[PDB]
């Protein structure tokens, strides 16, 4: 039994659900592992061979590592730091190669399906720019005009968002319990009245509306904890709640390791 | 110009055990963890399954100085219980919890056609 | 000069959405808000940054070089 | 009044203060930066010889 | 080795040499990026 | 953040908030010190210098 | 004839902070030179805390010498001084 899971609603980047007999710090920490520590591929290293615009490397490197990147094997891709390889060998690294020039009078557009991947995937959907748009360009990199040639490889690690946000999986991470203030966890700050200054939740509908008959419960703890996770597209929101369960669970392991050993 | 190094705050260092685990004298058997490298994330969720325990009596976790990633766990029991065993039974508690909470949410999930 | 690529606040990629932001403003004539909001943006934090973006990579690009 | 009374220090460090609520009352934050710049003449003793060894 | 502000041209002029571009009397003179290997980090 | 002072996200921080590009220029010149003397751009290889 | 008799001194037997100070600041310089140590050392290295150590014990040999502004100084030794702090 445990906790259960209520997905009130589901979608390609945006799940919200319910999660009941759960602690509020066990869900506090599945929003933080689940923001910063999903592991994620990214553009990590950019080398530039031939840039002449108006831009300057840092920036467009800057711009570039922002990029999303499929992550979905990234459990099979191992981290740089640990395998054993001279420098971004393919069984750490995706390498992809970004060329581009202008022409007469139209402005070049460089968008994240212009990189082209380099590097052996092995047969792994992994390292593929995120495309979501409706026109299918993705995101906007740069602009070269006539004469401005962009040549620049990108070598993307496995990482986690606490090194950089760049990693991060997920965008917005709402997180709700108690809609109303049946725990007094909050004084809602009026001038007036409370209940009209303050406007009642959406998840206030799933909850029995206070009688104001019955006194404080004292004996009542945080529990039917609303979550909406948003995917920014590296991976899907159940793939990234999968996986950020997975990251607690192994660093508790990881702990619980250390205790023996030690 | 000498920023602190950001894959630091969750690699440990060179000769830096993960845990490092002392006694207490401030009250009998009481004990002080050290978790190296490591945020509230797992401190917080540790602390709240320990208090969920009778045996425990005081379990309280204190972050030292956001700059550095490290805390400390302060952990006591009663007569006769090893604070490891109880730290021990809190990480299986949490795990047990986690699958069980990894298997709701796959069946939700496959449950639903969306 | 580009649109950023990711939101500041939450890091909603938002650099796709600028070219359809501008179609939006432009063929369909519709109003700043409206246009957001077809686009997909709830969180007032995407919404000022798109909005509040100015494009000065094509006044960079409107010179020679 | 110049070099007098007020004159240049060799051994001194300037910059910004910020607040730190985790700080004791009489401990006060320094970047590493400056404090390998400034240095201690400390002489050498055999109570701290491995130590000043050490940090050679 | 150098190129023209307007003209945008290859010189590769040595030294003892006029810095004036040859196609256009401008002399400005910019110099193209180096050949060395150069790397950046989103960081 | 007390007396004044701010928190600034460390994310957003990274992910291209306030960021900003700083631009030094040096400028030199081979003025002369009497005719027929002049200064010459070379890289020094220590040879009688 | 300026120096005045160990009795009959006017001056506050009591050690002064400022005294104690330069006596604490001596007594570590001298220790970090290489100085004899009076009083058995418990795993303690640092000058400061063996300075202070002596002067709890009143190991320390050091005089002060209390000048009145006509010129005239009184002797004082470190065993016979008080210390309040
Ligand atoms: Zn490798
Ligand atoms: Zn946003
Ligand atoms: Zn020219």
């Amino acid at each position: 039994e445990g906790p259960q899971v209520k997905i009130r609603e589901a979608s390609k980047d945006n799940v919200d659900f319910i999660l009941s007999n759960v602690d509020l710090a066990m869900a506090n920490s599945l929003r933080r592992v689940m923001i910063a520590e999903i592991p994620t591929l990214a553009i990590d290293s950019v080398e530039v061979e031939t840039n002449t615009t108006v831009l300057a490397d840092e920036f467009i490197a800057h711009r570039l590592g922002l990029i999303p990147l499929q992550s979905m094997d990234i459990e099979q891709l191992e981290y740089s730091r640990d395998c054993f390889c001279e420098d971004h060998c393919d069984k750490c690294s995706v390498v992809l190669t970004l060329q581009a020039f202008g022409e007469s009078e139209s402005t070049t557009n460089v968008y994240s399906k212009d990189l082209v991947i380099v590097s052996n995937l092995m047969g792994r959907n992994i390292g593929h720019p995120i495309i979501q748009d409706k026109e299918g360009n993705g995101v906007l990199i740069c602009k070269l005009r006539k004469g401005q040639e962009l040549k620049l490889t990108c070598v993307a690690k496995k990482g986690i968002a606490k090194e950089h946000a760049k990693w991060g999986p997920a965008a917005a991470i709402e997180f709700e319990y108690d809609p109303w203030n049946k725990l007094k966890h909050t004084d809602y700050w009026y001038e007036q009245d409370s209940a009209k200054e303050w406007p009642q939740s959406k998840n206030c509908e799933y909850e029995d509306p206070p009688n104001e008959g019955d006194p404080f419960d004292y004996k009542a703890q945080a529990d039917t904890f609303y979550m909406n996770v948003e995917s920014v597209g590296s991976i899907p929101v159940d793939q990234v709640v999968v996986r950020g369960i997975d990251t607690l669970q192994k660093k508790v392991a990881s702990i619980l390791l250390a205790l023996t050993q030690m | 110009m000498n920023a602190p190094d950001r894959f630091e705050l969750f690699l440990l260092g060179e000769g830096e055990s993960k845990l490092k685990i002392d006694p207490d004298t401030k009250a009998p058997n009481a004990v002080v963890i050290t978790f190296e490298k490591e945020d509230h994330t797992l401190g917080n969720l540790i602390r709240a399954e320990l208090l969920n325990d009778r045996k425990v009596l005081f379990a309280a976790y204190k972050v030292e100085h956001p700059f550095f990633a490290r805390f400390k766990l302060r952990i006591q029991t009663t007569e006769g219980y090893d604070p490891k065993d109880a730290l021990k039974n809190a990480c299986n508690s949490i795990i047990n919890k986690l699958g069980a909470l990894k298997t709701n949410f796959e069946t939700e999930w496959n449950l639903q056609t969306l | 000069m580009i649109v950023p690529v990711r939101c500041f606040s939450c890091g909603k990629v938002v650099g796709d959405k600028w070219e359809s932001y501008l179609n939006l403003l432009q063929e369909d004539e519709l109003d700043e808000g409206t246009a957001l909001s077809r686009l997909g943006l709830k969180r007032y934090c995407c919404r000022r940054m798109i909005l509040t973006h100015v494009d000065l990579i094509e006044k960079f690009l409107r010179y020679n070089p | 009044r110049g070099n007098l009374m007020g004159k240049r220090v060799d051994f001194s460090a300037r910059t910004v203060i910020s607040g730190d609520p985790n700080l004791e009352l009489d401990q006060v934050g320094v970047p590493k930066s400056i404090a390998k710049t400034l240095t201690y003449p400390e002489v050498v003793t055999p109570y701290n010889i491995d130590r000043l060894t050490q940090l050679v | 080795k150098y190129i023209c502000a307007e003209c945008s041209s290859k010189l590769s002029l040595s030294r003892t040499d006029a810095v004036r571009c040859k196609d256009c009397g401008h002399r400005i003179l910019l110099k193209a990026r180096t050949k060395r290997l150069v790397q950046f980090e989103a960081r | 953040n007390q007396e004044d002072s701010m928190i600034m996200n460390q994310s957003s921080i990274d992910r291209g908030l306030f960021r900003s590009l700083f631009f030094r220029s040096y400028m030199d010149q081979e003025k002369k010190y009497g005719m027929s003397i002049t200064e010459t751009f070379e890289k020094p290889q220590r040879t009688n210098t | 004839e300026k120096a005045i008799p160990k009795d009959q001194r006017a001056t506050t037997p009591y050690m002064t902070k400022y005294e104690r100070a330069r006596i604490l600041g001596t007594r570590a310089l001298q220790i970090s030179m290489n100085a004899p140590v009076f009083v058995d050392l418990e795993g303690e290295t640092d000058p400061l805390r063996i300075a202070m150590k002596e002067l709890a014990e009143k190991k320390i040999p050091l005089v002060i010498r209390r000048y009145l502004p006509d010129g005239s100084f009184e002797d004082w030794s470190v065993e016979e001084l008080i210390v309040d702090l």
